[PDB]
């Protein structure tokens, strides 16, 4: 196979590929490997255009949902951020495989243990403390909710990097942040 | 892939400078077609910052502030194979590396240029 089945995301180094506030204005890495009923999850956010290079004063969150359909495939379309024409699916090289993902519930997030009405629930939360820049003098915490910004049948994830209040004139930027969840498969 | 290997390019402040990025498509590349052109400017310490940018049909710039409406691409028809783009009246803050990103998944290609600009004429 010309691409890795195991794994599902928006190539290394994308593009601005969101319109968070205005027109592509940031820059979402996102990798996830499926390791048996875990997802090991790797995501990066960052502003390169409007207020998102400045977090504004008022700021306190910014957050990105990823809504999939029923057959684990990703929904391009509001409230999903990546853009339409963003890259996302198997991985092959540095680049993403044009083949459709026919094993997309491996990579869901499962809703036995994450039932889309309980997104306020805690355990359908990783929650961790992390720094914008990587500054570690400016911490801020990383909340992954699971099947939150759900449909019925369908799946989501959403990442919401609060605690920004007390930073200003900064461009938003975090590390690369790890996660995981139990697949639906 | 792109048709030219990392260079260097040296002008003189006011001119203008023409970064040549001319790619070819493999049949296998038919995912939708992205270019990118990023900077990493000499005088500060930032990196891979986004000069301008060709996705879903249309061109966004105003991305790098000092760079404003002095970058445009040179050709009218990128799709053709042709991503290079003119910066025009060069100033010494203009000095960096380039680097252009021609994707068309699974394909993806990138050239690096290392951009010279000189107060006045000569490498003689």
């Amino acid at each position: 196979t010309p691409y890795d089945p195991l794994t599902l995301w928006t190539t290394p180094d994308p593009s601005p590929n969101c319109s968070l506030i205005q027109e592509l204005d940031a820059k979402l890495t996102l990798c996830l490997t499926k390791n048996g009923s875990i997802v090991n999850g790797i995501v990066s956010l960052v502003g390169v255009k409007g207020n998102l290079l400045n977090i504004q004063s008022t700021t306190t969150t910014v957050g990105v949902h990823l809504v999939f359909d029923e057959q684990g495939r990703l929904i391009t379309s509001t409230p999903t951020a990546l853009v339409p024409q963003a890259s996302w699916g198997y991985r092959q090289g540095q680049s993403v495989s044009t083949n459709t993902v026919t094993n997309g519930l491996g990579f869901m997030p499962n809703v036995s243990a994450y039932p889309r009405p309980n997104a306020s629930e805690a355990k359908s939360q990783m929650v961790s403390l992390t720094y914008l820049q990587g500054d570690t003098s400016k911490p801020i915490t990383m909340k992954v909710a699971f099947n939150g910004i759900t449909s019925l049948n369908g799946y989501s994830l959403t990442f919401m990097w609060s605690g920004l209040s007390n930073y200003i004139n900064q461009p938003f930027s975090t590390p690369s942040c790890s996660f995981s969840y139990i697949t639906q498969e | 892939g792109i048709t030219t290997p990392e260079e260097m390019i040296e002008k003189a402040k006011g001119e203008t400078a023409y970064l040549p990025c001319k790619f070819t498509l493999s049949p296998e590349d038919q995912g939708p077609l992205d270019i990118e052109w990023l900077i990493s400017p000499a005088d500060n310490q930032k990196v891979d910052q986004v000069i301008i940018l060709y996705s879903g049909d249309k061109i966004y710039d105003d991305y790098y502030p000092d760079l404003k409406g002095r970058v445009h691409f040179t050709s009218n028809d990128l799709k053709s194979g042709d991503a290079s783009i003119n910066v025009t009246n060069l100033q010494l803050s203009d000095i960096g590396t380039y680097q252009c990103k021609v994707k068309k998944a699974p394909g993806v290609a990138n050239k690096k240029i290392h951009l010279v600009v000189l107060v006045k004429p000569s490498g003689a």
